[PDB]
Parts: structure tokens; C-alpha cells; sequence
DNA sequence: GATCTGGCCTGTCTTA
């Protein structure tokens, strides 16, 4: 339209577009290990290779029906490194450094995984596959530089939890249940990793060849997906934290005293412990024996917390707590089904004439932070009779305000150092107050995330500095992303939407097409 | 000749295929579920109990002095005669092979509750590498027992192992290992008449000699219609293997052993070719030193069967097959049909 | 004075606001359900029926002479002494305002199966104005019975009624209508103390004076706290009229008018402003020429009903009171109300 | 980006836009029908208006919980007049025929309506919507022509399926079966199109006064 | 021949 009416060319034609993108892309720049990674290819123009990793799909072994694709993990690392040149150039710069300088450059690398739903399958000829569909990403956090005796920040994501930075690695088409697929899938990615885990990148930026080293981090799991690679039950059982190893009942009668041992070695010794046998015991002996390790693991995960399901978790409970509240529970510890029926639909009317909300099925992220105020507080009081649950609930309320900063900010020691000060007391008088004025709901049972509030935040603090910008909010984001692409923006076929939409996600995320769109900002 | 429709219980997605079923004086166990081991039974064998056609499972214990063992899609079953199996190789959860041998028992017996003896057992020697899709027996001479294994694919090599073909599978060698269970020691031997790895194959045991039908061979894709018949012997020395071609093959793949009398096995199922499948039976005789391949009576198959694409199962021991087609999904994952041959 | 809730059976959604339970012989009889009636049930009047503080609504068919009525939602219905009921006005489930009379009158039952008889009858003169929200009222007077009607609210004329307000609905005139059952003659009058027009009001009838007492008027937006007496008389000739306002007046806006014993009537809250919500009951005591009205003691309200936005319900003659509330997403929470 | 980069103006800002939209929009051009219509005004500046009709919103009345907005039905035809003048003037001059020619037009329609489902709720102040959706649409299907003592067809559509022609007319978030709220939305629009069923317009084309008259036929309904 | 045991079920809570 603007070529014909205007009688020239503003734009550029598709074919120019599709040469270019070749650039951006993984696979087009050299790159070498000093150190030969083992049982991977040293070849460096390889592109989006197949998920499957040429699984074997005869019709005597095991059936196969997914799909996937995906790219090289060490050549995706390249490829983001090169993409953020001007970034890393100017932060030397800026930091006083001289940019001709190659030091041995660290950097972290946060990686998450989340398995989406209700994707509809599509006709054609094809294997059957399902609905179910799993992605897998990394994000590039911070890199320093070792200069002298210090460690100078040159680089720092300035928004670690948006879609714009979380580039895909991994895409495919099957369960996150389905433990086998999942692993046959996986399998090369972990290898690969571990095995890049000990070697360091050199490559050559700006017409100088630099040198890097890797720290990886694996944050961005929910709670099932950690119970379910690193060995673990289901979230229902007696052992429910997954950095300390305490039961229900003593996790709800301490609350407060709770350090942690479990590394990701200690639960391959607990699983030989538990195949082997070497102390001839009987099956509850043994489980006391391995604290409930019933499956090899294969992924080296963190164990952080996970702050968006946190808080959808605490968002809940304390709507249960409200709901208990109003029906006088306490008073009356027998009430039917049709009672909590009419209290919660009495809750949901008034929420919905004094705070502006409708009733949902699923606790949701943004109706849990906004009923999250002190005039929520009031509006559920304007319902109750008593007068000293009023200030039950604002004590309640009082205390989860003073605790929610420490594990939301991007840094708690420079922005909120008061409530990191004030944590471990403020957490103290919130299980007490649970313990004394809050029988009727936990005499004797806790969920997860009281107690991963409550026992292990101020080390996860001290320890790795902040949480928050360790979330899986981004993987989440990129999701909408993802239905996005593969609903307008690649080819409507069964075996060609997988490599567009990978490779048209990418491109999205590319930090050099991110300085174009900010021009007007010079 | 029967073939009867079965109702399963709850946990139908407790089975997948490449189970093993495990018969224990008329009581068939079953083994090899899908995943880890739940929280119902942490152990994964259960009892494999059929009553007026209709599928229930139930779970079972081990003993103190056991050694629980993950679950394996593609083990060495194999009898022995107190009574007890052998399992080897197989593929973990985590898409992992494994080496170890196995040997389950009883251990005691009330009320229809059985306890069983997981016992690892060490290998020395020349120990195969990992595989899975092959086949063990046992032989007996002059009041001697051996294993005899053979075939099975497994991974590239430790080097030549990359993480572009990081699930490429080939062929084992032709190498036939014979087992010791009582000092826990394998032997290396090579045979002339053994060119082409076979993996999927069905192995016919008698007295002192075991018996090798159909297959599959990925360094050709191939079912070749071979015959062979390996006489181990166990004298006071160093034992003897040797290997002999004879007529009348089969071109099955990953077919159904059953034995419905002594010196006579049927064989139903696999495949002749990619999208062929097998349907018509065979009957084989086994003699004192001969052998006799022939067509039965072909069984009604329902119209499932006819037009579906893909099959599993195992076999019982009371002459009854154990056979599962692969339902829809949205409903039941699977159907599962019993065949009688008696 | 004493709620208590109602189990309501499997077709609850047939129930709206504006219905009306007409009342037979102790069987009290539902009318005007949502929607036209489906195939269940081609008359649309159901019979009432509480056991055990459950609700069931079973079908009712009318005789082999009777006309085949619309639902509406807001008529005036008044008992008649060949006991027989009047309906008049409504809004049919078109938004179109029906001007005819109908008349409803068991003709057969035989084991708690009846059949009713829905006359149609018609004015002349000065006919009304088809409207809603109004009330009429029989008389007796010198031996004759003369029914007395008040206005209410309609859309606007024919002439100004725009389609960017097509909805747009104004008070009427506030006159008084006689209307003869027998012959079906209207007669307009005029009085000067009806200053402006009145909707939802509540017309308490006696032998022949009418008692008009709250409302709500649109036009000035206001709710007064008046009540007013119509005495009539029916000689030879012509009728006669009066109107006189009187003091002790009470604001409230679509009541729910039960009688609980011969000459004692108590009334229900209604609506008292916008946005609040009348909760105190009064009781009116009649003598012979005087009146009374006193605030008696509340009912324990339930927690839901202390904050709903929206109620209705209507009378059941046996001095008990059927309302509900709005749900949310059953639909309607049903409860009843017992005096004395 | 675009000025930023090239530094020269190639598209124009936002309000430029906003401002050239006044013109495509319903209620701009001029108009007059033969025969007053009945019981609807003459402003010819009516935009979007409220669906409501002015039904009350009191708390003594039906309660009420659905939104609604909608154009004017006879400004909504002059908008789809104007809109496709250029292509009348083109089948008029294809079919040799006279450009200053005003013979009475014949324009026939075809209304559609449907119910959607799976509308979800957003959160916020306002009335409890219901979880539906309810559109009313029209199209024009061919103009005509009496010319000599015969007629003649000028514009057909030729995608009669196609989406880019579905023009929309009413909008509201009620239940499909919810027979009183939609008797209460769709009635002015009824009426609308029972007083324009027996008139006549006069439009100017090109600087011209024409005629027009229209034949309606309601056939998208399931 | 009542008397506990075993397994079968069944509602609830915990992550999504
Ligand atoms: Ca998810
Ligand atoms: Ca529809
Ligand atoms: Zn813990």
C-alpha cells in the first residue's frame, strides 16, 4: 500500500527482513570451548534441532506422540551473549573499566519451566498428540567481572520479571505428569548443561575475545514441578517443605526455628538409600530413614520460594480464614455444607459491593493483591458481631503487611531494611497469634507456604540476596506470548508451529531490536 | 480359542505397555506400571487377579530384607526352578537403562497376602552393557543351571554418545553371555553363525537347549525368518556353545509366548512388516531334537483389532494371554482383551 | 414476627420480581412467571403449596370457556365478595401495557385438582390509561359495590414518545376511577387535594372508605410521608367523592399489606430512600372514623438480608409473607415471614 | 520510531486520526425523509447513544443489570450511504446511465442477530453483567435502479459472506433467552425500522439530491 | 458367635 500510493520504498521488502533475521538468530556466530564439552558436537552452525533427539518411533518400541523443537543450549548462550554487546560495552564504560579489557566475565542464568493447558489440538495428518503443552526458558540475569579484588556489577536485568527478557529455549507438547515423555525430552538439555557446568566460553566482541563462565540457577518452578523432578511425593503428604525436612505436626508446633539441609546430592543419597536397603528396614523405617524420597532426581534445582504462588497461596488461606471467620466457627465447630454455601456467597455479595470484585473459581493473581488492603479488613468486619476478632484481623492483617516487603522487592537490604530488620519478630508474634487465636483452623496442621514464610525467608535473604527477581512470573507472562504466536503468528500446521513460533519468540526477545523502539528516547 | 471382552477398575492408567507379568503358583503378578511408584504402594508389584472377566489390582508388600527396585519397561523375565524369576535390564522412568539382575521370591504366605524377597544380585566378569528388549533362559545340564542371554538394543557409546542423537538406539553385538547364578559371573563367547543383532526376538528353552524365532534388526530394519538352535553344555570344565541354522522360520516381531502343554508353545501377535501387522497364529513342537513350526485355527477377532495399529501384553502362565489395544483420549485410555488356548 | 428459610424445588427460575399470589379457599395460587409459558404448564398459574418449609409448583388448567391471559409483572389485584379477583394493568413480557379486565374464579375442583374461569371484560367512558404500579379498590356502599381505582405510571403519549427515550415512563394523572364491575363504566373525577400523582403506593380497603397511604413519586423524585382517605358514597344518582389528607404519614415505597385479624392490618417494610432500606414494621389499627399506627418490635433480620440491595415478595392472605432475595451466578433465596 | 529514526513525518499523530474519524462515523451528513418519520426526531448529529432507551435504573422498579450501546438506525443507512457512494456512481456509469440521474433507488438489506457465549466479567464498579453477549448486524444487498420501464441492478454485493461488510448496529450484554431484557433493548429499534418501512430519503450524492427506499428482509437468524 | 482386622470406600486438604 505505501509503495503504490507513495511511488517509493519507506520499507523494506520480505525477503530483506528474512536476511537479516538470519543474524539474530543461533547457528551465525563462531565460538570455541577451551575446555571440549563432552558428548556434545563442537560444530557451531547448527539451528533449531529436533526435540525428539532422534527417539526411537518403530512400531515395536515404546510409541511416541509429541513434538517438539528446540535450539542448542551452548549456542543460545552465544547467541544472547552477542545480542547484549552494547549493554555489556557501555556498563564497562560506564564503571570505569576500559573496554578493551577480556577478564574471565561471570555470569547467572535463571531458567524456568511450566506446563500450560487447554490447547487445542489441531486436524491433519499427524501423530495424536495431546493438549497438554510444556515450554522451558532461561533469562539472563547479572554478569561482573573480576577486577583486582573486587567483583564490579557491569550488567543487571533493570526488570527481571518481564516478558521482554525471558528468551525461549524449549518448546513441546505433552504432560507434565507424564514423567517419561518429560524425561525423554529433557534428558539432552540437563546433559548439555552439566556438562558446559564445568568448562568456560570464549569468544571474540567488539573485536576482542573475551572470556565467561557460568552460574546456573534454577528458581522458576512451582512447587509440583520441584516435588516432581528432584524426587519428591505429592504436596498432600507429611513431608511438606522442600528446604527443611520436618513433618506436619512439627511444622505446626514450632513455626519459627527451621534451617536447611537438602542439596541436590543429598537426595540422590537418600534414593540409593531407599533402592538399596542397606539397613533391612520395614517400609516405614525406611521412609523415616530417606525424610520421602521415592524417585531418582534429574535436575540440580535451587531451593527458593517462589513468590507469585506464595502469594496466591497466603491470598487463599486468608480468604478460608475469612470465610471461618464470618460463619463464627469458633462458636459453633459443626456447620453444614449449605451454611459454608451461603457464608461464602455472602462474602462474595459484599466483596463485590464494597471492593468493587466479582466472585472467581480460582484464586487469581491480581485478586490477591488487591484484597490484600486494610479496607478489605473493614469491609469483612462490617459483617461480623464480636468485636475481638475485629482486632484479631487487624493485628493478622497488620503483621503479613509488615512481612510481605521482605520477599517481594527486587532488594530488601536497600529499599525496606526496617522489615528485613524487624522480620524474625514480626514472624514470631504472627505464629503466635496463630498458635493462640486461631485453634479451631491450625491445631495440628500448616500448609506449605506458612511454613516457607515463616521459617526460611530471612536465610534465602542473607543467603542469595533477594527474592522476587527469582520468581516464575515471567515464564508465565511469556505464555500469553506463546498462544499468541501460535494463534496468529505461524503456520497452521501440525508439523511446522512449533520451530515459527520458537523462532518468532525469540526474535521478540531480542535486546537489539529493543534499541530501535526506543529512539525517541535520545 | 476364546477372545473376551475384560472391565478394569480405577487405576487403568497404572498400565502401560512393555509390562511384565509374573506368575507364582496360579497367581499372577503384576509389574512394570507407568511412573514412579505412588503413594498407594510404595513398592509397584500388584496382584493380577481376573473374576468373571472383570480387572481388579491390588497391592502388595516386600520383605525386611529386600531391595526395592524402580520400575522397568522392558526387563529379562525368565523362570527358574525354591520357585523364583530373574530380571535384567530395562528402562528407568528418568529414560535410563539399567544393568542390574534380579530375583524376586516368596517369602511367606497368609490369607492370600504374599511378601516377596527383592534381592540385588552382583555381576562379575564380563558383564553386558545396559539393554532392554532382549530375552534370558535357562538351561540344564547334568544337574546344572545357566543363563543364556542374547540380543538387546541399548545407547551409542560412552564417546561416540551426542546430545543431537542423544536417543539413538542400535543393535548390541551378536556376543551370547552365559549367566552364573551361584558365584554371580558372566563369560564372554562369540559365535560364527551370528551376524546381525536381533532385539525383539521370542526364546523357546528346553532341557540343555534354547530356541530363537523372529526379531528385528536395525542395521538392516529386517525381520529375517531365522532358526537357531543353541545347545549349551556344562561339563566338568569350561562349557561348550554351539549354534546351528535350521528351516522353517518365522518373520515376527515382539510376538506372545504361552504354553498350553509341555513340548508345545503358541505364538500370536507382532508384526510382519512395518504397517502389517501379524494376525495369524503358529503352532511349534518341541521333540527330543526336533522341531515343528505350523498354523492353528485362526481365533475371531473383533473389529477393533482388525483395524487398529498397535498392540501389547504378556504372557500368564495358565494358557491365557494378556492383550491390550490402545483406546481414545479426551474416555479410557486403553481396552484389554484375554485370550484363551487351552 | 418470625423468619424462617424455604427449600424451593427444581423450576425456581420461573420465579421473578412482580408476580403475585392470589389466594383461593387457603390454596394460595401463583401468577406471572418469567418468560412466556412454556409447554409444562400452557396457563401459567402454578399452586402454591410449603410443607416442611419446602416449595413445589405444580401446573393448573382453566375451563373450556375461559381466555388464555399474558403473565404480567405489575397489575392490581384486589379480592371481591363468588369469591373472585380482579386484574388490571401489568406489563406483559413484551414491555406492552395491557388496558383490559380480567377476572379469575375457580369453576370446578375435585381433589385438589381445580379449573378456573378467566373472564374478559372491557371499559367504557373514561377508560384508563394503560399503566402499572397502581392499586384498586371495591366499595361498599348503600348496598351496591363500586370499585375504586387510583393512577400509577406509563410511557409517554403516543405523540412524544421518542425512540432515544423510547423506555422514559412519568407519573400519571393523579384522578380516581369508579369502575363498574357489572357494566364495565368508568367515570373520571377530579380532586383538588390529589396534588400530584403517586406510584407503588399501598390502598388499604374498608367498607367504604379507601386508605392510600406512601408511594413514591417519580416527577419530584420524592418520597413523602403522607397518607391520604378516599370516602365515597353511592346514592340513587350520581356518586360523590371526598378527600381529605390526615396527619401521622409514613414514607415508604413498595410495601408488602398483610391482614393478620378482622380490622387489624400489618404492614411490611418497603423501600425507604435509594439506597436505604426500610426495616421497621408498622401496624394499623382502624376504629370506625380514626386511624393508628405504631413501630412494633423487628424481626431478627439474617445477616444477608441486613445487606441486599434488592428484595420483593407479595402477600398470602393466611397473615404470612412470602419474599426473597437475589442471589448471585440458586438465583433467588426464598423466606417467610409469620405474624401473629 | 518511524520520525524518530528517518526524522521526517510519514504517518501522522494519534489526534489527526481522532479527528478524520468524525467523518465515516454515523450522525455527520445532512438528510431529510419525505414523510416525517414517526415518533422520531431530526437531530442528524446522534452518534452513539445509549441501548437503554432511557429505561429507568430505580431500585422500585424490574431490576435491570445490562449495558448497552447503539446507533440510530436511519443515520446508521445514510453512514452506509456515504460510505459507499463511489461504488454507486460506478455501477451507474457501467450500466450507461446518466451521473445527475435521482430516480427513486431501491435498497434492499439482510439482518442478522446471534447470541455469544463465554464472555467473561471484568472487575470494577457497575451493574452485575451476565456472562453473555447478544450483537444485531445488517448489510445491503443490491441497489436498483427504474429506469425505462424496467429495473436494473447498480451495486450487488459481490462476498455476501464476507465479514467486511457485516455492519454493526446494537450492542448489549444480555442472555439470548432473557425474553423481557431483550424485548426492552430491541423495541426502539423495531419501531425504527416499522416507521422507515413506509418512507422516503433524500440524500445528496455528489452534490445531488437522490431518492431512496428500502425493502427489509431479516434472514441471518438461526 | 460376637469381635476385632483388613481392606474398601470416601470426604477433605495440598499443590495447580
Ligand atoms: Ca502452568
Ligand atoms: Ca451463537
Ligand atoms: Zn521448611
Amino acid at each position: 500500500t505505501v509503495k503504490a500510493i507513495t511511488g517509493r520504498q519507506i520499507f523494506q521488502p520480505l525477503h530483506a527482513l528474512r536476511n537479516a533475521e538470519k543474524v539474530l538468530l543461533p547457528g551465525y556466530h563462531p565460538f570455541e570451548w577451551q575446555p571440549p564439552l563432552k558428548n556434545v558436537s563442537s560444530r557451531t552452525d547448527v539451528g533449531i534441532i529436533d526435540g525428539l533427539s532422534g527417539l526411537a518411533s518403530s512400531v515395536d518400541e515404546y510409541p511416541v506422540d509429541t513434538i517438539a523443537k528446540r535450539f542448542r543450549y551452548d549456542s543460545a548462550l552465544v547467541s544472547a551473549l552477542m545480542d547484549m554487546e552494547e549493554d555489556i560495552l557501555e556498563g564497562m564504560r560506564s564503571q570505569d573499566l576500559d573496554d578493551y579489557l577480556n577478564g574471565p566475565f561471570t555470569v547467572v542464568v535463571k531458567e524456568s519451566c511450566d506446563g500450560m493447558g487447554d490447547v487445542s489440538e489441531k486436524h491433519g495428518s499427524g501423530p495424536a498428540v495431546p493438549e497438554k503443552a510444556v515450554r522451558f526458558s532461561f533469562t539472563v540475569m547479572r554478569i561482573t567481572i573480576e577486577h583486582g579484588s573486587q567483583n564490579v556489577k557491569v550488567f543487571e536485568e533493570p526488570k527481571p520479571n518481564s516478558e521482554l527478557c525471558c528468551k525461549p529455549l524449549c518448546l513441546m507438547l505433552a504432560d507434565e505428569s507424564d514423567h517419561e515423555t518429560l524425561t525423554a525430552i529433557l534428558s539432552p538439555l540437563i546433559a548439555e548443561r552439566e556438562a558446559m557446568k564445568s568448562s568456560e566460553l570464549t569468544l571474540e566482541m567488539g573485536g576482542i575475545p573475551r572470556t565467561f563462565k557460568f552460574i546456573f540457577r534454577g528458581t522458576g518452578y512451582d512447587e509440583k514441578l520441584v516435588r516432581e523432578v528432584e524426587g519428591l511425593e505429592a504436596s498432600g503428604s507429611v513431608y511438606i517443605c522442600t528446604l527443611c525436612d520436618t513433618t506436619r505436626l512439627e511444622a505446626s508446633q514450632n513455626l519459627v526455628f527451621h534451617s536447611i539441609t537438602r542439596s541436590h546430592a543429598e537426595n540422590l543419597q537418600r534414593y540409593e538409600v531407599w533402592r538399596s536397603n542397606p539397613y533391612h528396614e520395614s517400609v516405614e523405617e525406611l521412609r523415616d530413614r530417606v525424610k520421602g524420597v521415592s524417585a531418582k532426581p534429574f535436575i540440580e534445582t535451587v531451593p527458593s520460594i517462589d513468590a507469585l504462588h506464595c502469594d496466591i497461596g497466603n491470598a487463599a488461606e486468608f480468604y478460608k480464614i475469612f470465610q471461618l471467620e464470618i460463619g463464627e466457627v469458633y462458636k459453633h465447630p459443626n456447620a453444614s455444607k449449605e451454611e459454608r454455601k451461603r457464608w461464602q456467597a455472602t462474602l462474595d455479595k459484599h466483596l463485590r459491593k464494597r471492593m468493587n470484585l466479582k466472585p472467581i473459581m480460582r484464586m487469581n493473581g491480581n485478586f490477591a493483591r488487591k484484597l490484600m488492603t486494610q479496607e478489605t479488613v473493614d469491609a469483612v468486619c462490617e459483617l461480623i458481631p464480636s468485636e475481638e476478632r475485629h482486632e484479631a484481623l487487624r493485628e493478622l492483617m497488620d503483621l503479613y503487611l509488615k512481612m510481605k516487603p521482605v520477599w517481594r522487592s527486587s532488594c530488601p537490604a536497600k529499599e525496606c531494611p526496617e522489615s528485613l530488620c524487624q522480620y524474625s519478630f514480626n514472624s514470631q508474634r504472627f505464629a503466635e497469634l496463630l498458635s493462640t487465636k486461631f485453634k479451631y483452623r491450625y491445631e495440628g496442621k500448616i500448609t506449605n507456604y506458612f511454613h516457607k514464610t515463616l521459617a526460611h525467608v530471612p536465610e534465602i535473604i542473607e543467603r542469595d540476596g533477594s527474592i522476587g527477581a527469582w520468581a516464575s512470573e515471567g515464564n508465565q507472562s511469556g505464555n500469553k506470548l506463546f498462544r499468541r504466536f501460535r494463534k496468529m503468528n505461524a503456520r497452521q500446521s501440525k508439523c511446522y508451529e512449533m520451530e515459527d513460533v520458537l523462532k518468532h519468540h525469540w526474535l521478540y526477545t531480542s535486546k537489539y531490536l529493543q534499541k530501535f523502539m526506543n529512539a525517541h528516547n535520545a | 480359542m476364546s477372545l473376551q471382552m475384560v472391565t478394569v477398575g480405577h487405576n487403568i492408567a497404572l498400565i502401560q505397555p512393555g509390562f511384565s507379568l509374573m506368575n507364582f503358583d496360579g497367581q499372577v503378578f503384576f509389574f512394570g506400571q507407568k511412573g514412579w511408584p505412588k503413594r498407594s504402594c510404595p513398592t509397584g508389584v500388584f496382584h493380577f487377579d481376573i473374576k468373571q472377566n472383570h480387572l481388579k489390582l491390588k497391592p502388595a508388600i516386600f520383605s525386611k530384607d529386600s531391595c526395592y527396585l524402580p520400575p522397568l519397561r522392558y526387563p529379562a523375565t525368565c523362570s527358574y526352578k525354591k520357585h523364583q524369576y530373574i530380571i535384567h535390564g530395562g528402562k528407568t522412568p528418568n529414560n535410563e537403562l539399567s544393568d542390574k539382575i534380579y530375583i524376586m521370591s516368596v517369602a511367606c504366605k497368609n490369607n492370600k497376602k504374599v511378601t516377596f524377597r527383592c534381592t540385588e544380585k552382583d555381576l562379575v566378569g564380563d558383564v553386558p552393557e545396559p539393554r532392554y528388549g532382549h530375552s534370558i533362559d535357562v538351561v540344564y545340564s547334568r544337574g546344572k543351571s545357566m543363563g543364556v542371554l542374547f540380543g538387546g538394543r541399548s545407547y551409542m557409546p560412552s564417546t561416540q554418545r551426542t546430545t543431537e542423537k542423544w536417543n539413538s538406539v542400535a543393535d548390541c553385538l551378536p556376543h551370547v553371555f552365559l549367566i552364573d547364578f551361584e558365584f554371580g559371573c558372566a563369560t564372554s563367547y562369540i559365535l560364527p553363525e551370528l551376524q546381525d543383532g536381533l532385539s525383539f526376538h521370542v526364546s523357546i528353552a528346553r532341557n540343555d537347549t534354547v530356541y530363537i524365532l523372529g526379531g528385528h534388526s536395525l542395521a538392516s530394519n529386517i525381520r529375517p525368518a531365522n532358526l537357531y538352535r543353541i545347545r549349551v553344555d556344562l561339563p566338568l570344565g569350561t562349557p561348550a556353545v554351539n549354534c546351528t541354522v535350521l528351516p522353517g522360520g518365522i518373520s515376527v516381531s515382539s510376538a506372545i509366548l504361552t504354553q498350553t502343554n509341555n513340548d508345545e508353545f503358541v505364538i500370536v501377535g507382532g508384526y510382519q512388516l512395518e504397517n502389517q501387522k501379524r494376525m495369524v497364529c503358529s503352532l511349534v513342537s518341541l521333540g527330543d531334537n526336533t522341531i515343528e513350526i505350523s498354523e492353528m485355527e485362526t481365533p475371531d477377532w473383533t473389529s477393533d483389532i482388525k483395524h487398529s495399529k498397535i498392540w501389547f501384553g504378556s504372557n500368564m502362565g495358565n494358557g491365557t494371554i494378556f492383550l491390550g489395544i490402545p483406546g481414545d483420549n479426551k474416555s479410557e485410555a486403553f481396552y484389554f482383551y484375554t485370550l484363551r488356548c487351552s
